[PDB]
């Protein structure tokens, strides 16, 4: 029974491909022919923030484009106003092994997460002045990835097991449980409206999960490698994931199906971060050589390169206005880009 | 534990089956739509100059 | 809470003491602000965080001494020599100073000791009718347009409810404090400031107080009793 | 005080060219390498790379401020300038000297450190402490330098123009002696600290199991370059003090040649500064 | 700047200094990773002391020691070993009864050769290029009786000389010994350790030590 189940997948993982070729009548790299390309991009370092003491993994913006929390590898969350260069808050967490940064878009809360395997929710605006920690999540077996907020109340945590969480504040407990990966959920990215997350782990393959009803929509393969980085497209119906096969590419939601490979003969380390501009048009993907390539997300080819870093880029983001992009790297600066 | 998994996983495939795909090119011009229509407010596609940029000195 | 001080001394000396209870007494600057017992709120004396920068007012830069002590969250202000210009209720009031913050938002209980260039604010409005839920307009003026380059005016508006101290209503322009309910709004641009209520209930009812903080020497609006 | 001796140089003029030459041309690679080491790497906190850097600049001083010297040995020694170059040059090379030893004494103290006592806190010290007591130490090299400021030396005997407060006499013995204590208190450091690390490498076993014998011996090269390199000045200088203390009266005939033999152990002084930064741009 | 804007700068320089104070604490405090092949002697090495990643904070000769165990991670271990890229050294816990019990299958992947595995994965790592190994074999009273009962037989099918403890322990460790590749870069130093011995926080700070001085030596560029 077991050996005619394993051939009923097959032939569902074949009746899959071939709806796949169906839909598939062009390309996107086809149809970016004779559209005008964004030329060269230079940015420059507008800002450098100098203040951390370690490498810095997880990096977010808060929804007013100009907050900024950092965390590296001491017992420091540092939040950043980064007009002024100046630390609004240094929160002390109680395990320095952290991996993952969030803030929430209202900004009263700050998530952090890593090797503890417990997500730390922190109040920023209290009424003794301090940030105390507002919830202290527990229930995930491997270490916390990923982690971002849907808004004040539920929080979307990816761990080192085959899992994603949607919790709840007020009370600790999970409010589902995402589990079909085979793999550890390496990131986690969320729609604009906020009803659907793409997750991507190490079997290099991304899951579209929708958050109200607690199933996968679709899986898309296609990487050689696993995947570290996921960003929605800003329209929401696409995304693009970078893997440690050198990489990016473009799968689009609706067509159920990869769309674009974004990849350069020059490059062959893996890709930690990965973000779109604004309008979608820019992939800005950093790599484990020290670099931040800008691709253009409609054709292939590659803009100008966020080269400043002295170590490899852990984390990248742009602001919810698209104004700069904050690139933080294992070098205790994060730079940020205009 | 043997028929559980494989009966998820299949059931899984039943799900993802009869989902509804438009054609590429469709999704492709939506992607062309979304983009060109919103090049307008994309600060690092048109360098931002110095009066409405908050990232100055 | 914070609350202490001294009483009744005719010309001498006098050591003013409050304790603070349970916010992080390092991390906030605190000011020192006096009320004379028929005239409006006037700022005195502060000290930063970590007893950093220190500044005092114009009448009192030697006479007076502001300090603090972080270990048992105890605050300070010695005054050595006593003149009959400074017989008010002292109002100890803590300020945190970063981007999102609401300074001036808790204001202590304040002691009452009887001895027996400036920004200059308005406020020419002193008197309007007292009858609730209608829609009452308090105005403000400057001397200097106290609009700063970053893009935000840094005037505030407090509530003193006759027999307490005064609570912070709004910490700039349209900023609505924490507690304060929603009928407030600060539609003010540049000099020219208005803040309205929306339904008057018996506890709006007080005298309302503007207070500029573009430069350190800051002053009060002499209030504007319902 | 005129009646201090100083005379000719008897084929002195004719073996100098060779060691300033090489001193000079070797003194440019050496200044690039330094500088490359220096200025044009990045990259590195590295607070023993402070007094590294400051050795550097020392030797950078030093290497631009060799050909005055030759300048004023264009005939037989006439300082041609005749100027201000006079009262700058010898405060010039007198302080690079005080900086080089104190330098050189301060980095066998942070090995020390380094290596005998690693659980002290001074050896993971900040960049803006060392770069204060870096400025510390150069205003001690510095400040004790200004005395031949305010005097000035261009006096000779019978126009010659000499330039140098250097002569067999004595009038004070202020720096003549203090020269000579700036060999004796690191040669109690110096040897103090790389003996202790021999020491210590050799009571801790790792030696010859791995690459250990590099640092073993970089140590003891520095310690006997400083020491051939500075020892036979002094043992010249306090050798001709205990002449005059003893025997050297007011019949000057007979150490006519003192001064040309002290005058090549200043060569050696120079080349100890110009051989200093090769075995410490070689190691990393 | 404005009032607001410079007490907000001042607020943001004592951000700094007392940051630039928790860093400098936290410098002064070497990192082990303890890393072993499951249960098998961790407990004793937190046991002289005297969730995931579990943290130990001892001292010894005014020394702050910070211990961690991840253990308890049971993930795939490349996607965060990157994190313990800046610790002082690598404790390895390796049991001397590991073989001749497979304790995971039934005949196959004894517990001798999954824990070389382990050890040739992080001493070959790309991250642990010049971290040093304090490797321990924390079986020295069960083993006699292990080769006693049975000889090593079961893993290295090559002779082990004859069945008494002290050439069989040393082809053990030169058996660990040898498989790492960079021979100079690193060093292992193969402790024998037992669950009554109380010398394993003297060995650990002399290895720790020789990893300070040999990062001073670095650090005044003369290594
Ligand atoms: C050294 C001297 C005499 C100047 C001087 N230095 C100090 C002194 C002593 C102790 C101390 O701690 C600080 N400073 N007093 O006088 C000088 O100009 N020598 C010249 C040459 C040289 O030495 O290379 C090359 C040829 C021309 C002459």
């Amino acid at each position: 029974e077991l050996d005619q189940l394993r051939q009923e997948a097959e032939q569902l993982k074949n009746q899959i491909r071939d709806a796949r070729k169906a839909c598939a009548d062009a390309t996107l790299s086809q149809i970016t022919n004779n559209i005008d390309p964004v030329g060269r991009i230079q940015m420059r370092t507008r800002r450098t923030l100098r203040g951390h003491l370690a490498k810095i993994y997880a990096m977010h913006w808060g929804t007013d484009s100009r907050l900024l929390v950092s965390a590296s590898q001491d017992g420091k969350l540092i939040i950043w106003d980064s007009y002024t260069t100046n630390k609004v808050h240094a929160i002390p967490l109680r395990s320095s092994w952290v991996m993952t940064c969030a803030y929430a878009p209202s900004g009263n809360y700050v998530a952090c997460g890593g090797l503890d395997n417990i997500c730390s929710i922190y109040n920023l605006k209290t009424r003794e002045g301090n940030v105390r920690v507002s919830r202290e999540l527990a229930g995930h077996t491997g270490y916390l990835s990923c982690c971002r907020f849907l808004d004040d109340n539920q929080i979307v945590t990816s761990s080192g097991d085959t899992t994603c969480a949607l919790w709840d504040i007020e009370t600790g407990q999970q409010t589902t449980t995402f589990t079909g990966h085979t793999g550890d959920v390496m990131s986690l990215s969320l729609a604009p409206d906020t009803r659907l997350f793409v997750s991507g782990a190490c079997d290099a393959s991304a899951k579209l999960w929708d958050v109200r009803e607690g199933m996968c929509r679709q899986t898309f393969t296609g990487h050689e490698s696993d995947i570290n980085a996921i960003c929605f497209f800003p329209n929401g119906n696409a995304f693009a994931t970078g893997s440690d096969d050198a990489t990016c590419r473009l799968f689009d939601l609706r067509a159920d199906q990869e769309l674009m490979t974004y990849s350069h003969d020059n490059i062959i380390c893996g890709i930690t971060s990965v973000s779109f501009s604004k309008s979608g048009r820019l992939l800005l993907a950093g790599y484990d050589d020290f670099n931040c390539n800008v691709w253009d997300a409609l054709k292939a080819d590659r803009a100008g390169v966020l080269a400043g870093h002295d170590n490899r880029v852990s984390c990248l983001g742009v602001t919810d206005d698209g104004m700069a992009v904050a690139t933080g790297s294992w070098d205790s600066f994060l730079k940020i880009w205009n | 534990a043997s028929i559980a998994q494989a009966r998820k996983l299949v059931e899984q495939l039943k799900m993802e089956a009869n989902i509804d795909r438009i054609k590429v090119s469709k999704a492709a011009a939506d992607l062309m739509a979304y983009c060109e229509a919103h090049a307008k407010e994309d600060p690092l596609l048109t360098p931002v100059p110095a009066s409405e940029n908050p990232f100055r000195e | 809470v914070e609350s202490g001080g001294g009483l009744v001394q005719p010309g001498g000396s006098r050591k003013l003491s409050c304790s603070a209870s349970g916010f992080a007494f390092s991390s906030f600057g605190m000011h020192w602000v006096r009320q004379a017992p028929e005239k409006g709120l006037e700022w005195v004396a502060y000290i930063s965080s970590g007893s950093g920068t220190i500044y005092y007012a114009d009448t009192v830069k030697g006479r007076f001494t502001i300090s603090r002590d972080d270990p048992k969250n105890t605050l300070f202000l010695q005054m050595t020599s006593l003149r009959s210009e400074d017989t008010a209720m002292y109002y100890c009031v803590r300020s945190i100073y970063y981007y999102g913050s609401s300074p001036f938002d808790f204001w202590g209980q304040g002691t009452t000791l009887t001895v027996s260039s400036d920004i200059v604010m308005t406020q020419a409005t002193s008197s309007v009718p007292v009858t609730p839920g209608e829609s009452v307009s308090i105005s403000c003026r400057s001397s200097k347009s106290l609009l700063h380059s970053n893009g935000n005016t840094y005037l505030y508006w407090f509530l003193q409810r006759p027999g307490q101290s005064p609570q912070l209503l709004i910490y700039r322009m349209s900023n609505l404090a924490s507690g304060v309910p929603d009928r407030f709004s600060g539609s003010g641009s540049g000099t020219a400031f208005t803040l309205t209520i929306s339904r008057l209930e018996a506890e709006d009812v007080g005298v309302y107080y503007c207070m500029q903080h573009l430069e350190y020497p800051l002053t009060f609006g002499a209030g504007t009793k319902l | 005080k005129k009646n201090c001796c100083v005379f000719r140089d008897d084929f002195i003029v004719k073996v100098l060219p060779p060691v300033l030459g090489l001193e000079f041309i070797f003194g440019l690679l050496g200044n690039g390498l330094a500088l490359w080491i220096f200025c044009f790497h990045l990259k590195s906190w590295k607070s023993s790379r402070i007094f590294l850097f400051n050795l550097a600049v020392a030797d950078f001083l030093l290497i631009i401020c060799l050909p005055f010297l030759m300048d004023n040995y264009v005939r037989r020694w006439d300082w041609k300038f005749g100027d201000i170059p006079c009262r700058l040059m010898l405060f010039m090379l007198a302080m690079n000297r005080q900086g080089s030893i104190i330098f050189l004494t301060v980095v066998a103290v942070d090995r020390y450190f380094r290596v005998v006592h690693p659980h002290h806190a001074l050896n993971k010290i900040s960049n803006r402490t060392a770069a204060i007591i870096s400025c510390l130490l150069w205003g001690i090299t510095i400040g004790l330098t200004v005395h031949l400021l305010k005097k000035k030396m261009p006096i000779q005997n019978g126009g010659a123009n000499l330039c140098s407060s250097f002569s067999i006499c004595h009038t004070f013995q202020w720096h003549e002696a203090m020269f000579l204590l700036e060999f004796f208190l690191p040669l109690g450091i110096i040897l103090f600290c790389s003996a202790r690390i021999i020491w210590s490498l050799r009571q801790r076993q790792m030696d010859r199991h791995a690459k250990i014998k590099r640092a073993i011996t970089f140590i003891m090269v520095v310690a006997i370059v400083f020491v051939i390199c500075f020892l036979p000045s002094v043992v010249v200088r306090i050798r001709i003090f205990w002449l005059l203390h003893t025997s050297g009266t007011q019949n000057c005939e007979v150490y006519r040649s003192v001064d040309l033999a002290f005058f090549i152990t200043l060569s050696f002084t120079y080349m100890n500064s110009m051989l200093d930064p090769v075995v410490y741009y070689f190691s990393s | 700047l404005s009032a607001e804007d410079k007490a907000a700068v001042e607020r943001s320089k004592m951000i700094d200094r007392n940051l630039r104070e928790d860093g400098e604490k936290a410098a002064r405090e070497v990192k082990l990773l303890l890393l072993g092949a499951g249960e098998s002697g961790k407990s004793t090495i937190v046991k002289q002391m005297k969730t995931g990643i579990v943290e130990t904070h001892f001292t010894f000769k005014d020394l702050h020691f910070k211990m961690f165990d991840v253990g308890g991670q049971r993930s795939e271990r490349k996607k965060w070993i990157h994190c313990f890229e800046g610790v002082t050294a690598i404790i390895f816990c390796v049991a001397l009864s590991d073989y001749d019990l497979v304790l995971a299958e039934d005949e196959e992947m004894n517990r001798m050769h999954e824990s070389m595995k382990l050890f040739d994965s992080i001493c070959n790592n790309k991250w642990f290029t010049d971290t040093s190994i304090i490797l321990f074999l924390n079986k020295k009273d069960l083993f006699e009786e292990k080769i006693k009962k049975s000889p090593l037989t079961i893993c290295y099918p090559e002779y082990a000389g004859s069945n008494t403890y002290e050439e069989a322990a040393a082809y053990i460790q030169c058996q660990f010994e040898d498989l790492n590749k960079r021979k100079d870069t690193k060093e292992i130093y193969t402790h024998f350790t037992c669950a009554t011995d109380t010398k394993n926080v003297q060995f650990v700070f002399d290895a720790v030590t020789d990893v300070i001085i040999k990062n001073n030596l670095k650090d005044c560029g003369l290594f």
